[PDB]
């Protein structure tokens, strides 16, 4: 059971610093070198740093050289990554990965869950919920309605329908980062058109960071 | 001091 | 850019057919070629599409396993092999060219269609 | 610095079919040191093949690695439902380890045309100074689709964002939402708002529209 657990992620302003942690277990931590690998939103994987098993050598990637510092503590089975003068392109999910068996080379045989580092100047803001009213009345077979969760930061929001009773046909889209720096998504659901004038449709939006709860009624 | 060397013990 | 179907006719349930869609005015090797059909009174249903060689073929739910679409880029022609025909397949079968190289289904040019009747 | 190119971009296959992914390096990878990773949306990557051909611990036999020099190949003999994900190839024969852009293997199903819905901006949002017009494409396959906005029959560009769901776990479909963001001033200058959708499973473009007011 080789597991690596990351921590320390969160929101950080551009230019400021942030310290990540990686607590290991299930293997002899002092006999293996550990890496850091990051993955930008929607992009691919990029290697960041590496540290020897004894902490002697520490090599970095050119994108982060002179700004990031990798260190370890074999007594506590913990890896660190001190990130200084953070930039927008540093926003990514950071995984700590164990080094693999090789004569020369860095491949990653065991990864961690990863921690999200968001480099942004936005403040933690609650969402504004607006109804996506259907055009159907009866009109036809299946109508579609939904909620527009707009201008929140950071991720995520959780969206339920009718306090969880309505799950069939619910589509919640991945959030998109707007040009304002805030996130926005939509949650839609398909219902029979014959039930638009009888049933009540309420979307429940919950944003844990800003501790906001919005209940919006969606009516034709 | 090879940057591409394996960073584990005696492999 | 002109399209012309052929190979249609009348066969009874269980028979087989091989429709062909010839093209002129443009080389169709870089474009996807779709097959459609319009039953009596119903909507023009999607049947199958043959994207560029290597990009695979896609079929409608009602025709999966029975129909096969294929290309012949040297002869500028695509085919539709119809197996295990049923009386519900009676329709005029049209072929259309997807003018979008990225497969968004922009059907600019159509053929005049060939009748396939199964009684 | 070795750059890795993966082909194809997206591979559409059915369960039980044979999958072959290509990894092309700009320089020769020394000692055939190429690894393959599997990654599902929202999850961490995991190791499948190391050393171009040696298989990682706990990996099924259907996964197979081959290749040397500049061209490599990952092969899945019989595709299983849990094998549809993004696959990355990584080389470790140079000073900085480098990854490919990733190949996505996608479940292939029969073509389904999108059901198009359009939603006007709510009256509550119109009081804030911005208008959001939402066009909804629901349960379509394949993934390729086009959404063009028309405000008073004028082609809009640069003021819309598209979000797409992952391939649904039940019916292997996609859903897409195009959101046109306008200011209250620009929104009240025009009347006809419409999104025109084209899909390979639609004989004609489907257009939904409304008049402001």
């Amino acid at each position: 059971q080789v597991q690596l657990v990351e921590s320390g992620g969160g929101v950080v302003q551009p230019g400021r610093s942030l310290r990540l942690s990686c607590e290991a277990s299930g293997f002899t931590f002092s006999s293996y070198g550990i890496h850091w690998v990051r993955q930008a939103p929607g992009k691919g994987l990029e290697w960041v740093a590496v540290i020897w098993y004894d902490g002697s050598n520490k090599y970095y990637a050119d994108s982060v050289k002179g700004r990031f510092t990798i260190s370890r503590d074999n007594s506590k089975n913990t890896l660190y990554l001190q990130m200084n003068s953070l930039r927008a392109e540093d926003t990514a999910v950071y995984y700590c990965a164990r080094a693999g068996y090789s004569n020369y080379g860095h491949y990653f045989d065991y990864w961690g869950q990863g921690t999200l580092v968001t480099v942004s100047s936005a403040s933690t803001k609650g969402p504004s919920v607006f109804p996506l009213a259907p055009s159907s009345k009866t009109s036809g077979g299946t109508a579609a309605l939904g909620c527009l969760v707009k201008d929140y930061f950071p991720e995520p929001v959780t969206v339920s329908w009718n306090s969880g009773a309505l799950t069939s046909g619910v589509h919640t889209f991945p959030a998109v980062l707007q040009s304002s720096g805030l996130y926005s998504l939509s949650s839609v659901v398909t219902v029979p058109s014959s039930s638009l004038g009888t049933q009540t449709y309420i979307c429940n939006v919950n944003h844990k960071p800003s501790n906001t709860k919005v209940d919006k009624r969606v009516e034709p | 001091a090879n940057p591409n060397a394996n960073p584990n013990a005696n492999p | 850019v002109q399209l012309x179907x052929s190979g249609g006719g009348x066969v009874q349930x269980g028979x087989s057919l091989x429709l062909s869609c010839x093209a002129x005015x443009x080389x169709x090797x870089x474009x996807x070629x779709x097959w459609x059909r319009q039953x009596p009174g119903x909507x023009r249903e999607x049947v199958x599409x043959x994207x560029x060689x290597x990009x695979x073929x896609x079929x409608x739910d009602s025709x999966x396993g029975r129909f096969t679409x294929s290309x012949d880029x040297x002869x500028x022609x695509x085919x539709l092999q119809x197996x295990x025909l049923x009386x519900x397949d009676x329709a005029x079968y049209y072929c259309x060219x997807x003018x979008x190289x990225x497969x968004x289904x922009x059907x600019x040019x159509w053929g005049x269609g060939t009748x396939v009747t199964v009684s | 610095e070795i750059v890795l190119t993966q082909s194809p971009g997206t591979l559409s296959l059915s369960p039980g079919e044979r999958a072959t992914l290509s990894c092309r390096a700009s320089q020769s990878v020394s000692s055939s040191y190429l690894a393959w990773y599997q990654q599902k949306p929202g999850q961490a990557p995991r190791l499948l093949i190391y050393g171009a051909s040696s298989r990682a611990t706990g990996i099924p036999d259907r996964f197979s690695g081959s290749g040397s020099g500049t061209d490599f190949t990952l092969t899945i003999s019989r595709l299983e439902p849990e094998d549809f994900a993004v696959y990355y190839c990584q080389q470790y024969g140079s000073s900085p380890p480098t990854f490919g852009q990733g190949t996505k293997v996608e479940i292939k199903r029969t073509v389904a045309a999108p059901s198009v819905f359009i939603f006007p901006p709510s009256d509550e949002q119109l009081k804030s100074g911005t208008a959001s017009v939402v066009c909804l494409l629901n349960n379509f396959y394949p993934r390729e689709a086009k959404v063009q906005w028309k405000v008073d029959n004028a082609l809009q560009s640069g003021n819309s964002q598209e979000s797409v769901t992952e391939q649904d776990s039940k019916d292997s479909t996609y859903s897409l939402s195009s959101t046109l963001t306008l200011s209250k001033a620009d929104y009240e200058k025009h009347k006809v708002y419409a999104c025109e959708v084209t899909h390979q499973g639609l004989s004609s473009p489907v257009t939904k529209s409304f008049n402001r007011g």
